RNA sequence: GAAUCAUCGAAUCUUUGAACGCACAUUGCGCCCGCCGGUAUUCCGGCGGGCAUGCCUGUUCGAGCGUCAUUU
RNA sequence: CUAGUAACGGCGAGUGAAGCGGCAACAGCUCAAAUUUGAAAGCUGGCUUCGGCCCGCGUUGUAAUUUGGAGAGGAUGCUUU
């Protein structure tokens, strides 16, 4: 006979609140939340919660005792102190005027600004949250979403300039690699964007491309969150990149020139090394996007399957085909307007999304300009 | 040459600065605690002359003692009532040497140098580290200080014949029956 | 309350450049560069606190009042003696068709009715001056990279960018293209 | 009402005291420092003769082992360490002494302003031993003093030399003999006429 | 022992491998409930949709007068005879962080 | 490779006791971390590592109009 | 051994050393008071492949030199590792 108490008894020693697991943490709460996106740590819902906490309300959020207790033993935790004292280390040699002693204690801190590699490691988070490369590219549907997104948007002081420098140019890697592998299956356009389907591995992978425009970020959005959200992105995107070309054999990372990426080349800087139905559509064909088309969402499709000879605008990039419209060697001109030479045809950008997406050659005499474009459809 | 003048200064202690330095302190350790801590001795000049130096290991602790007598006379100095009382808070430590730094009506004010047997910055030094021995344990207990051996009269001649090696060991000697085997 | 400190300061400040600004008139406004037009995209830089009244007409004539804004100009004999008057408050240098392009489609801000908005529609673009030659983007785009005769309105069009300050990274002609990087 | 910590009460207690205490001129004229304008043209002139860090000494030492693998003139610091400065002045080796107002034990500079004022070197007296410390890449700083600055220089120092002369050592001359105290307020003079 | 002096431009100048190294299949604990994904894109999202897709012009003015977040569909479909008429989106990034605290701030029930 | 053998450098070492989570005259009463078994994310039982005081060195956190700098 | 001597004392009871000399054993030293000032050269940590990185202590003084039958500084020419 032993009496016991329902209150220290139940669901309370199972499911914790929120401000009980941010107290036991000893953290304050952005650096709570902050660990909570990196290790993928859930608020999840208990079955009862009166019985969790007699004082509660629908509108608090309560946490499981297991994941609570891996935060407390997270070394990220322990970087998190050794990162605090840094700081307070980086204000010293302000406060003293000591200028080269900032210099040093800055270079100590690998601060993100000036070096675009995120701050932290999480290979070991990383490797414990994805137990598969399958689960890898799952959670690669929503990091390329972030990634071509937040690529496209300005810089901001969460996200500087370097961070998207590095950004748009591992995306273009991880699209050098799917044009080399000829991974993309379905385009689909859309008013929000374009939408690509590819498969890799038995695994499909979605991602969002909105159009190259200024896109209005004003309201009440938080520039931190959607900081480590791109920073735990792109370290998975570093390390899946660098399996993906260990895998199809071609050297990581692949050379660039700076001159080419400065004058405008974009993907045509990045050359890969091979040695350290997608074919067949355009298997020889000549492309040559005009100056209103855009560049970059129609580039990565048809590189992507494997058209050779492609030309643009001198305007809208550089290190392509020759950019006068007087060569005959051009097939297909891509041209969107409200020479008319014959041996060249003028066909519309719609044309080439629902070429690829229906892989039946659709006519361009049904997709001639100056005429209403038939409907197009949904791959999904 | 900074402590040649304070020097000069300790000694002039009744003079106009030090008597007014000597009062303000007197204040604030009355209401401070009876063995509280220095983070730097009040004398820099005394404390050096003494084997203090400003290194890992070496406390200074500052103590009030109760003056008076106990017509009986306490034979224990002030400075050894002072020194007794930091070894049995500090127990980890070895009592160096002691000086005065304040008086009052009611009390004596003594700062103790302290060092630490166990830190690696004393064990290494030659000049500190033969009180790392364990015949150093306690040596403000046992008379071993500058205050315990004026105090057994540990000096020479013939004014100092009763204690010169101990008045308990000359009083065993003086009054031992030496018999020899050929008597 | 301001010392006696900086009044010393201001009024040497001043004298250097009006002998400077003076210097300039007296002497011939020719600069050491080729006669054929080219392109300049300048940006404001805080150099003095108190400013000359020459430069507070022409300063006004390039709508470039706020801290760290940039606009495109277009050099003749004119521009240069107006750039050739603005040198410490201004950097001018080549743009790049990377360093353009991008600027215009992460901050594009348009002028209609004393508004600034931002370049939400192409529609908007025809709404704004429809008969002009141009239609859209794009078409600004190609004129700023290739001066055309319709450029002066598309510089009076186009909003003052309103860049970032960066937080550490006379004539510099690479230098300020890797100054829109930093600060961009 | 509400109580007070102990150590909170005593320190403030100290100010009191300080300014009720009327005090020996030995320690008054320590109550007496320098005015902003001449403090930043010191820290000017000072700043361009800090000592060199434990991380640029470490590379230069390492710039002249590498270059014997494969010339040099006297340096100029700003000198520090009560031993040192007062060794330096009794030698006539400083050009300038500057003295901080808040030695915790106050002996140790208390002699000073008499032996750089008998040596003939200027002194001044100024604002936080902190601020020395910055100046000497310590936490704390006693005393500095300038013994000789390069040929670059040598007229900024001699211009600060008399700014510090007429601007502090011939304001202060009176106070330097002159007693402490007198700084009683309302409650204090009630006070003592009830007790009068 | 000692590596030799490079100035510090030079050191400017100065200043990957395999995670799944040794793989092995892991079982997945029970407690663990991933996340949703998103549905796939339907055929209303398009650009330029079936004329049968077409609401008219009335609860386009309908959708405009009431206010945000009251709406079953956060959008309707659109016509637009090239892509050049196309404009951004214009809440596609306060979408996204509304998919953030759907991510990581309202729970899951299995 | 026997031994109530000798040697002895590796282990095991219950409750107490300077006796050290609290109590003690009960094989009782609490907290932090982890594991196991029995209907078991909620219940029960058991096990493993911890949790005394004074002081020293360092680490980290906090307070104080004590106190300094901060218009270039 | 001096020596139950000197010295002290209800000068009663008594108390009571030491220098010298003969032996036993012997062994000498460290600081503080100095300006390294042409360079805190010193030291605790904890991170390491251990080879050398930072953090702190410390100028209100950690090393070297020196300790008054001494010593320092220049010069000087031999002798020592």
């Amino acid at each position: 006979g032993k009496a016991k108490k329902k209150g220290k008894s139940g669901a309370a020693r199972n499911y914790m609140t929120r401000t009980q697991a941010v107290k036991k943490l000893q953290l304050s709460l952005p650096d709570f939340r902050k660990l909570c996106i990196w290790k993928g740590i859930y608020p999840r819902e208990p079955r009862d919660r009166r019985k969790v906490n007699k004082s509660a309300t629908a509108s608090t959020t309560f946490y499981y005792t297991k994941d609570i207790q891996y935060l407390l033993h997270e070394p990220l935790l322990q970087k998190f102190r050794e990162q605090k004292a840094l700081e307070k280390k980086i204000s010293r040699a302000l406060g003293r005027g000591d200028v080269s002693n900032a210099a040093r204690l800055e270079r100590n801190a690998n601060l993100p600004e000036k070096t675009g590699k995120p701050r932290y490691t999480l290979n070991h988070i990383i490797r414990e949250r994805y137990p598969t490369f399958q689960d890898a590219l799952r959670d690669l549907d929503d990091c390329l979403s972030m990634l071509f997104l937040f690529a496209n948007l300005p810089s901001t002081t969460a996200v500087p300039a370097k961070m998207i420098a590095r950004c748009e140019r591992l995306c273009h890697e991880f699209q050098h690699y799917l044009i080399v592998t000829h991974s993309l299956r379905k385009s689909f356009l859309s008013i929000k964007g374009i939408y690509y389907q590819a498969n890799i591995q038995g695994e499909d992978i979605l991602w969002l491309v909105p159009y190259k425009f200024n896109q209005r970020i004003v309201g009440d959005v938080d520039f931190r969150i959607m900081g480590t959200f791109v920073e735990f992105y792109m370290t998975l995107l570093g390390f899946v990149n660098y399996r993906l070309y260990t895998s199809i054999g071609l050297k990581y990372p692949p050379k660039f020139d700076q001159v080419k990426d400065d004058q405008g080349a974009e993907l045509a800087a990045f050359s890969l090394e091979g040695l350290n139905d997608p074919s067949q559509l355009f298997a020889n064909f000549t492309f040559f996007l005009s100056r209103e088309t855009p560049r970059q969402p129609l580039e990565f499709i048809l590189r992507a399957f494997g058209c050779k000879r492609i030309g643009w605008d001198a305007v809208l990039g550089e290190g392509a085909f020759t950019t006068d419209e007087s060569d005959p060697r051009i097939t297909h001109q891509i041209i969107d307007r409200p020479g008319r030479y014959p041996g060249r045809i003028y066909v519309q950008p719609q044309w080439v999304w629902d070429s690829i997406n229906d892989e039946e050659l659709k006519p361009p005499e049904l997709y001639a300009p100056g005429a209403q474009l038939p409907p197009h459809l949904s791959p999904f | 040459g900074a402590l040649k003048y304070l020097e000069e200064l300790s000694k002039k202690k009744q003079s106009d600065v030090v008597r007014f330095l000597l009062r303000v302190r007197c204040w604030e350790y009355r209401q401070l605690n009876v063995i509280h801590r220095a983070s730097r001795p009040s004398r820099p000049d005394k404390a050096r002359r003494l084997g203090y130096k400003a290194k890992q290991g070496y406390v200074i602790y500052r103590v009030r003692v109760r003056r008076g007598g106990r017509q009986l006379k306490y034979q224990r100095s002030l400075r050894a009532t002072a020194e007794e009382r930091v070894g049995r808070r500090c127990s980890n430590l070895r009592v160096l040497n002691s000086y005065w730094v304040n008086q009052d009506s009611t009390y004596k004010y003594y700062e103790v140098i302290l060092v630490d047997p166990n830190h690696k910055a004393i064990r290494r030094d030659p000049r500190i580290n033969w009180i790392c021995n364990p015949v150093h344990k306690h040596r403000e207990c046992r008379g071993l200080t500058s205050t315990g051996k004026k105090s057994r009269g540990l000096n020479k001649g013939h004014r100092f014949n009763k204690t010169r090696a101990g008045r308990r060991k000359t009083w065993k000697r003086h009054n031992t029956l030496s018999l020899w085997r050929y008597r | 309350f301001k010392r006696a400190e900086k009044y010393v300061k201001e009024y040497r400040e001043q004298e250097r450049e009006k002998i400077r600004l003076a210097r300039i008139a007296k002497q011939q406004g020719s600069f050491h560069i080729p006669a054929e037009a080219k392109l300049v995209f300048v940006i404001r830089i805080k150099g003095i606190n108190k400013i000359p009244p020459k430069p507070r007409k022409i300063l006004q004539l390039l709508r470039l009042r706020q801290i760290n804004n940039g606009v495109f100009v277009k050099v003749t004999k004119a521009t240069a003696e107006m750039i050739k008057i603005v040198e410490p408050w201004v950097a001018y240098g080549y743009p790049n068709l990377k360093s353009v392009r991008e600027l215009i489609y992460k901050r594009g801000y348009g002028k209609v009715n004393g508004q600034r908005i931002p370049l939400t529609d192409n529609a908007i673009i025809e709404e704004n001056l429809g008969k002009y030659g141009i239609i859209c983007i794009e078409d600004l785009i190609h004129e700023i990279f290739t001066v055309g005769p319709n450029f002066k309105q598309a510089a009076n069009f186009l909003w003052p960018f309103k860049l970032s300050n960066p937080n550490g990274g006379g004539n510099r002609e690479e230098h300020i293209n890797a100054l829109i990087r930093a600060m961009n | 009402m509400v109580k007070w910590p102990e150590y909170i009460r005593l320190q403030r207690q100290k100010k009191i005291l300080r300014m009720r205490l009327k005090v020996p001129p030995a320690i008054a004229q320590f109550q007496y420092t320098l005015d902003k304008n001449l403090a930043a043209q010191a820290f000017k002139l000072l700043n361009k003769y800090r000592p060199e860090t434990k991380q640029e000494k470490k590379e230069r030492l390492l710039r002249e082992a590498t270059a014997i693998k494969e010339v040099s003139k006297k340096p100029y610091t700003v000198k520090y360490g009560l031993n040192h400065v007062v060794g330096l002045i009794e030698n006539k080796k400083a050009s300038l002494v500057l003295i901080a107002n808040d030695v915790d034990p106050i002996e140790l500079v208390v002699f000073l302003p008499a032996l750089c004022r008998k040596m003939g070197i200027p002194y001044a007296i100024i604002k936080g031993k902190a601020r020395l410390g910055t100046l000497v890449h310590k936490k704390t700083a006693a005393v500095v003093a300038i013994t000789e600055v390069r040929s670059e220089d040598k007229n900024e120092l001699a211009k600060l030399i008399s700014a510090v002369k007429e601007g502090y050592l011939e304001k202060v001359e009176d106070t330097r003999k002159r007693w402490g105290g007198g700084i009683m307020g309302f409650k204090a003079q009630k006070r003592e006429e009830k007790r009068k | 022992r000692i590596l030799p002096y490079k100035p510090p431009e030079e050191r400017e100048r100065e200043e990957f491998y395999d995670l799944w190294q040794n793989e092995e299949p892991q079982p997945p604990n029970p407690m663990h409930i991933p996340a949703p994904k998103l549905p796939p894109p339907g055929y209303d999202l398009s650009y330029n949709p079936p004329p049968e897709y077409l609401p008219t012009k009335e609860e386009r003015e309908e959708w405009e007068k009431m206010d945000p977040e009251d709406r079953e569909k956060d959008y309707l479909p659109t016509k637009y005879d090239s892509l050049r008429k196309v404009p951004a989106w214009g809440n596609f990034v306060k979408e996204r962080f509304e998919r953030c605290m759907d991510l990581y701030l309202a729970p899951r029930v299995r």
